[PDB]
DNA sequence: TTTTTTTTTTTTTTTTTT
């Protein structure tokens, strides 16, 4: 039942050598 | 489908299979459909090894003939995903058809992306109500993907909003090369989990600007042909429905006055020939919209009326009438 | 007289060494799966 | 035709015929038409044996001259497949000719696939009503074959839908190499049962993407020529009618403006010279289409109008007029 | 003077040993 | 000159029969045969070969001749009528017998229609540009339609029954079969009077039979033998030879002077073998354009001709 | 010393009258 989140995590490092947990996705300026 | 690991027969080892996967081949059907030239381009693959792979794949996937009677029975069991509108489904004869490419074109605000958002949820509901019981993959080349629409639509169909959002994979393409390269990663997720729909919105958004002038027209169309060919292969291997959107431009010349529509889709002859079913969109009165079947191998030319609401695409209501 | 289906069987057998009763065309996602 | 088993004379053993069958030769005509160089690559075929094969085959298959009167008598007995449209039947002088390659090209939704579907049914109806009393073989490269259409058309001509769908062999091609390989399988089928039509739809779809760039143009054209030559040999061996559809491209170099049509078909000079008859399809008004003979050795350059209906291709009706 | 049909018949006989009266050209699926 | 006239000075019928089986059917063929080929066939010794060459030279001219006499002989050449006055004036009378004429161009430009027209006009009397001889048609594409002949034959007054009975048709399935058919053609032309040879087309089979760059040397060498055989047919019998050819697009854009991006297939072997070459282009409707690309004596020019139901003819005012 | 081949491919609106 590999969750999609973990499956996407495996695919990103397989293809891009990117730590997804550290390099997230930004839509713009955020209040954080 | 058939896993590529089943080719581990008669002198095929991990190194041979692993080399194939890194080149973009993730299923047995991928090896069989691949021409001999492409396999020879992979390093570490010899002519003797390449010919052995084709023979083994052919014994596993159907590469021969069949009677048209059997093919009729196979197509009668095909899954068609509902579009949320009875009028749209009746015109399409069941809904969007899996294993084929469906193209939607029209002006802005006509409802191309709203239909795609509806399809991203109807692909998860059970088959008894016209669903697909599989995940969706959404590729956006404009930044117009809005998960808020999915939440409202999922509430209409009774799905859990958290589960609905967790079964959709979203990726954004920034250039033509990046858009094509995203398909290779998409193929890998196909081989490890059950998906049921591919959405590209839109296709020609980045090809329009990345290639400039008539000098790059030949290169632009050749690259587009490769992209659409790869989309066709995904439908062949896994059976996922392919839905693509497109934009339109005005016809400056008035010679083609016999056509009441003064706008034509962007993509040239490659885009027109590659799609299996083409649907045109126009804006009606209020929230209502018009859909027209332009080209289809088995659907007569006809029109229907649908409407856009908060909970996705649905049939027009008497209040709007 | 030999039916066309039967004629398909041997030809697939001869060229691809495959049993058409085991492998069949699949054109998408089937309701029976 | 002449069965290959008739060559088992004067020292020709069982293995000699079996080796020839494995090499793609299934009729005494095929070996007679095969060049002496081609017969030399078969293992176990000697210098003396090849000459003996050619001499014996030539004894059963005519290679000499014939008076134009006798050839005229034979051509008057030719079976022409009806197209289902009186206007189109008159344009082609009886219908689709057997023993020659007919090429249909045009834009999309122009009825090329609809015409092929109708011919797949009309090749089984009796001779007196324009049929051929045979089976159809439908090779498809785009995935747009629908047995649903055959059910509707077979009802119009008085055929049983189950029997109509049981006499049409179907096979899909996935690359250029697979497309050419399917012809050898067809020849074996055709030597054991009566076929009257073979359809490839379409030809240049796979060649467009398998060969990329100007550096592979020479390789692409020569591979295509091999495929077309193989198709012609099937017509000579068995006498069946070959129908191949083609796509179209919009010419951009506006150096010439004499031709009002800004669209030309894919294939170059290899496709232009190979086809015996070429027909151009255009869209008219509504469900009407325009057909025009482009190249034919014995037909004047005319034009006719035909319409597509749910029961097949037919003459335009007064409702549309 | 020899008719063309007989002249053709002898040429086929002396070059292929083919009885031109029994082995004939066929162009396609005939109506007989 | 019949080959049977060599039955003198010790040459018997056995030697002549061997010559006939080796492809030599006329005294000219023996005379033009190089000494190597005569020794290749069995049954003939060096003394016999020398005797044959000496005897053949006695009946066939081999010495010198003044240009005045040669001009006088060529003024009596028979030019087959093409059916169109525009082409007849362009070529100085039409297709000349005894020499190779080549036609090339894009499809539906009327190359095969002209060959069908010539196949009928070679049987009408000499007073109207005919040849009063039969025709031979070798087709390598399977596009020979006798229905065209009947329509054309009615225009010229010929009986359709006789027109179809004076035309011999053969189909070539491979390059080897195509070359061997000329050997059978020689025997037929040695028994009855022929006036036209048509090959349609030449390079159709050579394009596919020899595949790849490694076989280009073999492909061009086989083609040379076919043209040498064709020239020998014109020398022995005087029959006109009309051959058609396809065209190929020159992808290399280095040169741009020529408005035509298409060139004939064959290479320099084809270009140097053909005495006369004509280029065909499409005009308005039934009209076409013919241009004399190469000719030893005709100037480079152009004309317009039209394809009609009764054959090839001059364009009418309706097309104008 | 010899001896050429072979086509691709669409873009994209403007602007009141009294
Ligand atoms: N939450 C909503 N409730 C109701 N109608 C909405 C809502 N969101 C969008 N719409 C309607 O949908 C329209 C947008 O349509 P859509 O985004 O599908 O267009 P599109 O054809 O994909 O256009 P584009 O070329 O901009 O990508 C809006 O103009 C509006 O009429
Ligand atoms: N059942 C039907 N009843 C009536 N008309 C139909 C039916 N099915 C299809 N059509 C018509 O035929 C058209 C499809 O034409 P078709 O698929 O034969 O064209 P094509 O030239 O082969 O296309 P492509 O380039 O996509 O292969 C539809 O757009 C419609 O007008
Ligand atoms: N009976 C006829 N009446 C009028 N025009 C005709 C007739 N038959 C053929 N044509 C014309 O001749 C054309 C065919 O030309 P032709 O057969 O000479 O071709 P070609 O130049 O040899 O080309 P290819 O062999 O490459 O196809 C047709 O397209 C048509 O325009
Ligand atoms: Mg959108
Ligand atoms: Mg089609
Ligand atoms: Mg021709």
């Amino acid at each position: 039942k590999k969750s999609l989140k973990d499956l996407i995590y495996e695919t990103n490092k397989t293809f891009y050598q990117v730590d997804s947990n550290k390099v997230k996705y930004k839509v713009g300026l955020s209040k954080k | 489908f058939v896993p590529i690991e089943k080719l581990q027969v008669n002198g095929i080892t991990m190194a041979d299979v692993k080399k194939l996967r890194e080149s973009g081949l993730h299923t047995a059907e991928a090896v069989a459909y691949a021409p001999r030239k492409d396999l020879l381009e992979i390093k570490g693959i010899s002519e003797a090894k390449a010919d052995k792979l084709l023979n083994e794949a052919a014994r596993l996937v159907p590469m021969g003939f069949v009677t048209a009677a059997d093919f009729h029975m196979r197509r009668s069991e095909l899954i068609c995903l509902t579009t949320g509108s009875k009028n749209l489904d009746t015109l399409l004869g069941g809904g969007v058809e899996t294993g084929s490419i469906t193209e939607l074109f029209g002006e802005f605000r006509t409802g191309k992306s709203q239909l795609c958002h509806t399809l991203a949820v109807t692909c998860q509901i059970p088959l008894d109500i016209g669903g697909g019981e599989g995940k969706c993959l959404y590729i956006d080349t404009e930044g117009t993907f809005r998960p808020v629409r999915l939440v409202s639509i999922a509430q209409r169909f009774g799905l859990d909003p958290d589960d609905a959002l967790n079964n959709v994979a979203y990726a954004r393409a920034y250039n033509a090369d990046h858009q094509l390269r995203l398909l290779d990663a998409a193929a890998q997720m196909m081989s490890e989990s059950r998906f049921s729909l591919i959405v590209v919105d839109s296709v020609m958004a980045l090809y329009r600007t990345d290639f400039s002038g008539r000098g790059e027209l030949s290169a632009r169309q050749m690259h587009l042909a490769k992209f659409m060919r790869a989309l066709q292969r995904l439908a062949d291997q896994f059976g996922v429905a392919v839905v693509v959107t497109n934009q339109v431009v005005a016809q400056v010349d008035g010679g083609m006055a016999f056509n009441p529509d003064p706008k034509k889709p962007i993509g040239g002859n490659i885009m027109a020939h590659s799609s299996t079913t083409r649907l045109g969109f126009k804006k009606g009165k209020g929230c209502q919209r018009l859909c027209k079947v332009v080209d289809s191998p088995c659907l007569p030319e006809a029109e229907c009326v649908f409407a856009i609401y908060e909970d996705g695409v649905g049939d027009p209501r008497e209040e709007d009438e």
